[PDB]
RNA sequence: GGCGACACACGUGCUACAAUGCCCACUACAAAGCGAUGCCACCCGGCAACGGGGAGCUAAUCGCAAAAAGGUGGGCCCAGUUCGGAUUGGGGUCUGCAACCCGACCCCAUGAAGCCGGAAUCGCUAGUAAUCGCGGAUCAGCCAUGCCGCGGUGAAUACG
RNA sequence: CGCCUCCUAAAAGGUAACGGAGGCGCCCAAAGGUCCCCUCAGGCGGGACGGAAAUCCGCCGGAGAGCGCAAGGGUAGAAGG
């Protein structure tokens, strides 16, 4: 995984909505297309609609699934099976 | 009768402590052990190596006791199950015998179970007795690998005089019985 | 053998370094 | 009790590697035992062997509040 | 088992069926049918199919060709038939002397 | 059981012997027996209960063994399959999980192949 | 986002199933190439990947660099193992704006199938086959076990 | 087509029809004699593998179990183990 000597990665323009919504009192369902930002603790209790590549999913953020990306919960391919 | 720790605690400690907790006004009315009853389910010696001899060899060096057989009261298809088969092991522990064993339960026993998180508290009779069973037979000290051709457990009942499982509860405990809730 | 990081061989075959292979 | 069916019962030590000592009766007079009652981690307080850790995640992590504001 | 190849041509579940059904008159000859392989495209003049399968005795390489799709598969079976019934014959021709 | 809850292979090398723990690898083996300064090449079936106790001992609280280790992977599957992220997925259908191809192989996870 | 999907099926390959072997430690012997936001000596921190220092080299100068099999010693003792290294858990490194899908590497733990492979089928006639490692193009990094080269060790057999 | 059990059979016995239903043509060396001891099925709760049902423990449970085999009678204050 990405160095602990850099930095631990979101998006600013994510991030910046995030901290903007904390301050006046959270929420609105906030459209991503950052898959690549790690939820942060700021973020928790929050549901956030990250884009797939088709559809925006809603995910709501909690204290489980902190140190993960937001990508890892929108998942980019229907499969139900074979035959 | 023989001096034993657990026995002698008790008459000197669990004793005391359940007329308190409870306040009986006559002394036979508190709690008490009567029996305790091993048993192997086994029948897994039906026929095969019909040789249970060597679970018996086996218990017996666990109780100082050598079980009766017990005997299939009828057939069964399914289990492949005859009439009369000798299906298992049952040795009935009465006085300075139970009191050892149970000693030997506690403070050996029970440890080397593995991954032992504590007995199980939800198995009492509702009538004041108490239930549990073995994996290995292993777990006792009498039993070393060496000696051991196959892995079988057991079956025990623990009986008291007590009417309920409240009070059950609290003279097995106190004796050392070590619940996990 | 050569399939085994946990070896010299396997870090050789992989040509990296480590514990198992030092330079 | 029926004679010559039953192992006899002895006094008998069993030694735990703790160093417990437990003056018992069985048919073996003497027994080592790697564990006991006083040494068992479920019995000893709750002496939380390798991991008395808890958890310990997930917003342990905090390395850390560095993000802007 | 048995691959089936459309090239430059989408077709059904059922047609590939088709043809397994057709490729197993090949069954008659009570031999190994290794690896058959069916290839079907389309040249402007019609279909085209292919097949190429080994035996014990050899292999079988056919090529059947015609407007309708179901009758050059049923040319490439009769190839294909012609050539396995040498394969499996023609070495009782010298018998004697 | 002698150590640790596991009855290690007598006849062997105690450090080859250890390995046969859950838990405990190769690496951890030339841990354990130097920081109780047993010679790691002398076999099971000679050490000394003092060395048994020694090892034993150490060996059970510096890791986490066998029952406790199997029990925290799973509550980590467990975690990852509940929260529903990818890699949860990934296990609950027991596919694999570290981005193999699946076209092909994944026969590990998969296991032996079901006819149609 | 996908080209990386996964009830299945085929082709090419890698690593294997072990003792003519595996593991550790020490010690030899190549060729062809490549290298100025490049190749990196040497030093120090880290088990390590790597990091921070820092000399040299527009390179028959300096660097990649150690070749590996081998040799010498020690361990393993025929077991699904000190064979095999898949799968998965956890912790880190580096590149890159960014490694969820979807990177390579290191470390701890896990330690699968596999006991030499049915019908069928491929290569090779001598420095060949087999086996051993080294380089390069592409290239931020790399999914290379691929490809094009390079040397080391070095057979069997051809009646017809 | 002989034999056994129940019903028809009208509360003693007996009672017919090509009336309604089932059995027998064996078996057991103990499944016989006697002495001693023991008591079921089933329901609920409890107990490793163990299950609706194997063996174990507790409570309730007069007989609904058992008694080689049909049915009926009888039967644990035993004919049952
Ligand atoms: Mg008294
Ligand atoms: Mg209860
Ligand atoms: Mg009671
Ligand atoms: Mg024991
Ligand atoms: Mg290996
Ligand atoms: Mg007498
Ligand atoms: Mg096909
Ligand atoms: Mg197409
Ligand atoms: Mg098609
Ligand atoms: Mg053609
Ligand atoms: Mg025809
Ligand atoms: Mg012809
Ligand atoms: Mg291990
Ligand atoms: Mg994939
Ligand atoms: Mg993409
Ligand atoms: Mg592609
Ligand atoms: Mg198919
Ligand atoms: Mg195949
Ligand atoms: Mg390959
Ligand atoms: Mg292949
Ligand atoms: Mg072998
Ligand atoms: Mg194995
Ligand atoms: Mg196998
Ligand atoms: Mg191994
Ligand atoms: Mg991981
Ligand atoms: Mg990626
Ligand atoms: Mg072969
Ligand atoms: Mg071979
Ligand atoms: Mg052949
Ligand atoms: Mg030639
Ligand atoms: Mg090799
Ligand atoms: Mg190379
Ligand atoms: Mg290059
Ligand atoms: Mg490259
Ligand atoms: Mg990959
Ligand atoms: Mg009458
Ligand atoms: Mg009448
Ligand atoms: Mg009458
Ligand atoms: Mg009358
Ligand atoms: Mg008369
Ligand atoms: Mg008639
Ligand atoms: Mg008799
Ligand atoms: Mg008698
Ligand atoms: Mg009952
Ligand atoms: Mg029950
Ligand atoms: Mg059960
Ligand atoms: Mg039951
Ligand atoms: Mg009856
Ligand atoms: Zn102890």
């Amino acid at each position: 995984p990405r160095s602990l000597k850099k930095g631990v990665f979101v998006d600013d323009h994510l991030l910046e909505k995030v901290l903007e919504l904390n301050a006046k009192g959270e929420k609105r369902l906030i459209k991503t297309w950052s898959r690549r930002s790690t939820i942060v603790p700021e973020m928790v209790g929050h549901t956030i609609a990250v884009y797939n590549g088709k559809q925006h999913v809603p995910v709501y953020i909690t204290e489980n699934m902190v140190g993960h990306k937001l990508g890892e919960f929108a998942p980019t391919r229907t499969y139900r099976g074979h035959g | 009768p023989l001096d034993v720790a657990l026995k002698r605690k008790y008459y000197e400690e669990v004793r005391p402590e359940l007329i308190r907790r409870f306040g009986y006004q006559n002394v036979w009315e508190v709690p008490r052990l009567e029996k305790v009853v091993i048993n192997q389910g086994l029948g897994e010696a039906k026929e095969d190596a019909r040789i249970l001899e060597k679970a018996a060899q086996e218990l017996a060096l666990i109780t100082g006791q050598k079980p009766a057989v017990t005997r299939a009261k009828k057939s069964i298809s399914n289990f492949k199950l005859r009439k009369g088969m000798p299906i298992g092991l049952r040795v009935t522990l009465r006085r300075d015998r139970m009191w050892i064993f149970l000693e030997k339960l506690l403070n050996v026993a029970l440890p080397r179970i593995r991954d032992f998180r504590g007995l199980n508290p939800n198995s009492f009779d509702g009538r004041g007795n108490y239930n549990l069973g073995l994996r290995e037979q292993l777990i006792f000290p009498e039993i070393t690998y060496d000696m051991v051709d196959a892995l079988r457990g057991m079956d025990i009942a623990v009986v008291t005089t007590a009417e309920t499982d409240e009070e059950a509860r609290a003279l097995l405990e106190l004796l050392g019985f070590p619940f996990r809730k | 053998g050569k399939g085994d990081r946990r070896t010299r061989r396997g870090k050789i075959w992989r040509g990296t370094y480590g514990k198992y292979r030092p330079r | 009790m029926k004679e010559g069916i039953h192992p006899k019962l002895v006094p008998a030590r069993i030694i735990c590697g703790c160093g417990n000592v437990i003056e018992t009766y069985s048919t073996k007079p003497e027994i080592y035992v790697e564990v006991c009652s006083k040494c068992h981690p479920f019995y000893t307080g709750q002496q939380r062997f390798v991991d008395t850790e808890g958890r310990v995640e997930r917003f342990q992590r905090r390395y850390g509040d560095s993000y802007r504001k | 088992t048995m691959n089936i190849t459309s090239k430059q041509m989408e077709i059904t579940p059922a047609i590939r069926q088709h043809v397994a059904d057709r490729l197993a008159k090949l069954e008659k000859w009570q031999t190994h049918l290794i690896n058959p392989h069916i290839i079907l495209s389309k040249e402007p003049q019609g279909f085209v199919a292919d097949a190429t399968i080994n035996t014990p005795n050899g292999v079988l390489v056919a090529s059947g060709k015609h407007e309708d799709m179901y009758t050059a598969i049923n040319e490439l079976i009769n190839k294909l038939e012609r050539q396995l019934n040498k394969l499996q014959h023609k070495g009782e021709a010298r018998r004697a002397a | 059981a002698r150590i640790a809850g596991v009855e290690i292979p007598r006849n062997k090398r105690v450090d080859v012997a250890l390995t046969y723990i859950y838990g405990i690898g190769k690496a951890r083996a030339k841990e354990a027996l130097e920081k109780t300064g047993i010679n790691p090449a002398t076999r099971v079936k000679d050490l000394t209960e003092a060395e048994v106790v020694r090892l034993r001992e150490y060996v059970e609280n510096t890791w986490k063994l066998e029952g406790e280790l199997r029990a925290e992977v799973a509550a980590n599957i467990k975690r990852l399959m509940d929260i529903g992220c990818y890699r949860g997925l990934r296990h609950r259908r027991g596919l694999p999980v570290r981005g193999q191809r699946t076209r092909t192989n994944a026969r590990t996870r998969k296991g032996p192949r079901k006819t149609v």
